[PDB]
């Protein structure tokens, strides 16, 4: 009676009546998404229905994390939680979970390849990596940012989509079997900005070995002490390749890409895309950087931060729609 | 500086 019900091809979505014009804009294998209107609010959202959050444990444990994880990081650069509902009334009865969002305009993908002003640029990257930093302060590191999960405005306003764990911007890091730190995420930073500068995608990998050797043909075979880090199997592979030099960032993002400042880019640029991440820009130091530093203001970018059943999971997410 | 406030979709 507060709730009505709209086909969403093979699935119905049961949402409070102040959510109308209901449209899918995508799925995967944790939800499914419709952009709506909100008549309360008097604006656009998305609206994401979980897909099976209960069966089974691990469904469970992941639905509970991204709840919480919503509710508690507040930040203008990440995605927010508008509102949490259940069409049931009970927890008997207790079967969907309903997160809304605002609704943006556009991800990343095209918008990069589309060229960009250095304000633009830096402004953008700037509101990346204080979202980034935000996340990394609630003990969330990304490892897989990508243009496909960072989101925009007509306003030029970014936010972050989610929160993480396409293999082009993914860090060596990941891509071998290492351990990975907080900047693991600068690296997909660094892949997004070169994307910006020269339109087109970096390291184009036609499958997980191949992104590999596209990385070292453009930045070179990384150092012998890198090579020990490496897991003995992955390492056999790597270290007998061709050895490359590498190009100098002058190469690879002349004058003729960009629109001092092409110089202030090149020099970020050469920091965030190190293959060795020990030797790899943090993000503190990327935000102070003068090509991004432009645009700080402390609110923005120093803002401050088991094992169940079924049934019990089941119970902790009701306590949390609730 | 001030802060972009147009972006092209
Ligand atoms: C990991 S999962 O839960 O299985 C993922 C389910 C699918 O996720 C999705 C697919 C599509 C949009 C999605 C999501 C998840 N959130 N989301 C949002 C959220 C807020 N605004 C927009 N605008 C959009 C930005 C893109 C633009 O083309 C149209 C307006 N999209």
């Amino acid at each position: 009676n507060n709730f009505y019900s709209v086909e969403i091809g093979d699935s119905t979505f049961t949402v409070l009546k102040r959510y109308q014009n209901l449209k899918p804009i995508g799925s995967g294998a944790q939800g499914i998404v419709c952009a709506a209107y909100d008549a309360i609010l008097e604006r656009n959202v998305a609206i994401k229905k979980l897909s099976r959050p209960f069966q089974n444990q691990t469904h469970a444990k992941r639905a509970y994390r991204e709840l919480v994880l919503m509710k508690c990081v507040n930040h203008k650069n990440i995605i927010g939680l508008l509102n949490v509902f259940t069409p049931q009334k009970s927890l008997e009865e207790f079967q969907d979970v309903y997160i809304v969002m605002e609704l943006m305009d556009a991800n990343l993908c095209q918008v990069i390849q589309m060229e960009l002003d250095h304000e633009r640029m830096s402004y953008l990257l700037y509101q990346m990596l204080c979202g980034i930093k935000h996340l990394h302060s609630a003990g969330i590191i990304h490892r897989d940012l990508k243009p496909s999960n960072i989101v925009v405005k007509s306003d030029c306003t970014l936010k972050i989509l989610d929160f993480g764990l396409t293999r082009y911007y993914r860090a060596p890091e990941v891509i071998l079997g290492m351990g990975y730190k907080e900047n693991v995420d600068i690296w997909s930073v660094g892949c997004i900005m070169g994307e910006m500068i020269k339109g087109g995608v970096l390291f184009p990998g036609t499958d997980h070995i191949d992104q590999w050797n596209k990385v070292i043909e453009q930045l070179g075979t990384p150092c012998p002490e890198f090579m020990k880090k490496l897991q003995p199997t992955v390492r056999t592979y790597v270290e007998n390749r061709p050895k490359y030099a590498g190009y100098s960032f002058e190469k690879l993002f002349p004058d003729v890409l960009f629109p001092l400042k092409a110089s202030q880019a090149r020099d970020l640029l050469s920091k965030m895309l190190v293959i060795d991440a020990s030797k790899r820009i943090s993000v503190d130091e990327a935000l102070q950087h003068p090509y991004i530093n432009v645009w700080y203001d402390p609110s923005e970018a120093e803002a401050p931060p088991r094992e169940h059943t079924i049934e019990e999971w089941k119970e902790l997410i009701y306590k949390e729609v609730m | 500086p001030k802060r972009p406030t147009t972006l092209n979709l």
